[PDB]
């Protein structure tokens, strides 16, 4: 919602996809 | 390389909608494989993150994934320990008030696992108000869902009187009966009959199940191929049958029970006999019906087949006792017992190693059988008289001394009652007199129990029609107790007392 909160969102979504590359 | 647990836990613990939403999906996926599931558990931080967000989330897709995770964890015995310690039970109970269907399944199945293989889970579900919620959800129509829900109720109600009362208060009995007469999915009916079985031994739930139409609803499934369903229905019906002497529309059930008597399974037969005994007790209509479909023939068969298994004979003899008195076809039934080779086996059951409940039942039957003149001789020839007299002599001597189940006074009345009817036959009177019973019968006029007085005055009245017997009754000094009895408040006692004093002239 905020400037910093949207940065927090996308950096958190990238972490999910980074761990997906780790397992599979 | 395979455990990135602390990263995912922090992502679940965020003040953002889509961050918690997306992370819950990926955690649900790790629980699907039986190796990465062991990583989610053994981590208390991770399981608490799930329990919290599941109880707090407002997205539909997120509530399903988080609940499915705990569902997947609950299959392993070390998962159940994590959910319990993480405080999942109180959350899952709140989740039972969920409007969406798919989530409810996950919530109820997890609680089901907890109730089965987790210590203290029963208590925690009860305190969280889980019962009321589980009962109120019995109006749903998914058969797999209802099967788990009813099983939850069975686990919670079993050996817990407080729970049974709450289930009662929440309209449980009526809802469970409704399932029995609607659905036909075997697994649901089984678990539902298991709930009713548990409830049927509760003295407040029992009449409620009967009044809801339980007896008939359970009767519907007795010819059903499923053996575990049939047995549980029978067990429940047996518990209920003592509070069912008023119920109507019983023809179908009564017919099926007579047929179930011919079964190879002891449990089936035992129950069939028990239910019949209870339903034929003092109910005029059921007596007629059971005789019409060959109840006597099947019951004699049952007793003959049962041997010395008292679990079968005792209820079967009781049913026979009920069917051989006080209905339009009682005489027919008395004859039928003889004609199906029942008289010898009946008399045999008066002898050891028979216990008191069976002997009491057997005596009362012989009393009924002796009402038919064509039974006078065969009952004599099988040795009923001398054995009845021995039971009488011993039970009386136990009343004087200043044991199991029944009291000896009931035996005293039973035998004297039986002998009073047998003494209708002239040859029986000779046998009875020759056993020095006149002294005992006279002493029985002094009994405080009016029913004993009546049968004592009855047999003496029958015997006093012969001159030789009359002198013996007078010789034992029966005049004084008989003249006392002329004024009894009991008209039967007074009528017989007069008849004896008449014949002693
Ligand atoms: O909460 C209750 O009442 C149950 C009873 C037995 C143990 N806990
Ligand atoms: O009650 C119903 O609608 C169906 C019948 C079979 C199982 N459930
Ligand atoms: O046969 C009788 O007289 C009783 C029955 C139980 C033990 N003795």
């Amino acid at each position: 919602l905020s400037q910093e909160q949207l940065e927090h969102r996308e950096r958190s979504l990238q972490t999910l996809r980074d761990i997906q590359r780790m397992l599979a | 390389a395979t455990r990135a647990i602390p990263e995912l836990t922090k992502l679940l613990n965020d003040e953002d909608q889509v961050v918690v939403n997306k992370a819950a999906v990926m955690v649900h996926q790790l629980s699907k494989k039986e190796a990465s599931r062991h990583a989610i558990m053994r981590s208390p931080q991770m399981v608490s993150a799930i329990v919290r967000t599941m109880q707090n989330t407002n997205d539909v897709e997120t509530a399903r994934c988080t609940a499915g995770t705990l569902h997947n964890l609950s299959h392993h015995r070390e998962g159940l320990l994590a959910i319990f310690k993480s405080g999942g039970i109180p959350a899952l109970v709140k989740m039972l008030g969920s409007p969406v269907d798919s989530v409810l399944f996950y919530a109820i199945t997890t609680l089901h696992n907890l109730l089965l293989h987790q210590e203290g889970a029963k208590m925690a579900v009860r305190l969280a108000g889980g019962l009321q919620k589980m009962v109120a959800l019995l109006n749903k129509t998914n058969v797999k869902f209802l099967a788990i829900t009813t099983d939850c109720l069975q686990i919670l109600a079993y050996g817990n009187q407080e729970s049974k009362l709450i289930i009662l208060a929440s309209g449980g009995p009526q809802a469970l009966v409704n399932i029995m007469r609607t659905y036909t999915y075997e697994k649901l009916l089984w678990t539902t009959s298991r709930v009713l079985k548990v409830l049927s031994v509760c003295s407040s739930n029992k009449p409620a199940i009967v009044e809801a139409g339980g007896m008939q609803a359970l009767g519907l499934h007795l010819t059903d191929p499923s053996q575990r369903l049939v047995q549980n229905c029978l067990w429940t019906l047996r518990n209920l049958s003592d509070a069912a002497t008023k119920q109507e529309g019983m023809e179908g059930l009564l017919g099926t029970l007579v047929q179930l008597l011919g079964s190879d399974d002891i449990n089936v037969v035992t129950c069939a006999a028990g239910i019949l005994s209870n339903l034929t007790c003092n109910n005029y209509k059921n007596k007629m019906m059971v005789c019409q479909v060959g109840g006597i023939e099947a019951l004699v068969r049952t007793v003959l087949r049962a041997g010395d298994r008292e679990d079968i004979t005792e209820p079967a003899i009781c049913a026979l006792r009920h069917l051989t008195s006080r209905h339009q076809e009682a005489e027919m039934a008395q004859n039928a017992v003889r004609l199906h080779y029942g008289l010898p086996v009946v008399v045999k059951l008066l002898h050891p190693p028979s216990h008191w409940p069976l002997i009491k039942a057997t005596v009362g039957l012989i009393r009924n059988l002796a009402l038919c003149p064509a039974n006078h001789a065969p009952l004599r020839e099988q040795g009923a008289i001398p054995r009845l007299v021995q039971l009488l002599v011993r039970a009386h001597q136990d009343t004087q001394r200043r044991v199991e189940g029944v009291r000896m006074e009931e035996i005293v009345e039973g035998c004297t009652g039986a002998l009073h009817i047998l003494a209708r036959d002239v040859h029986n009177r000779i046998v009875i007199r020759g056993l020095n019973t006149i002294p005992l019968f006279v002493q029985l006029l002094y009994s405080p129990i009016e029913n004993i007085q009546r049968v004592a005055a009855g047999v003496l009245c029958e015997l006093a029609q012969d001159k030789e017997a009359a002198e013996a009754i007078e010789a034992e000094g029966a005049t004084a107790p008989l003249t006392e009895l002329l004024h009894s408040r009991n008209e039967g006692v007074a009528t017989y007392a007069a008849a004896v004093l008449f014949r002693m002239s």
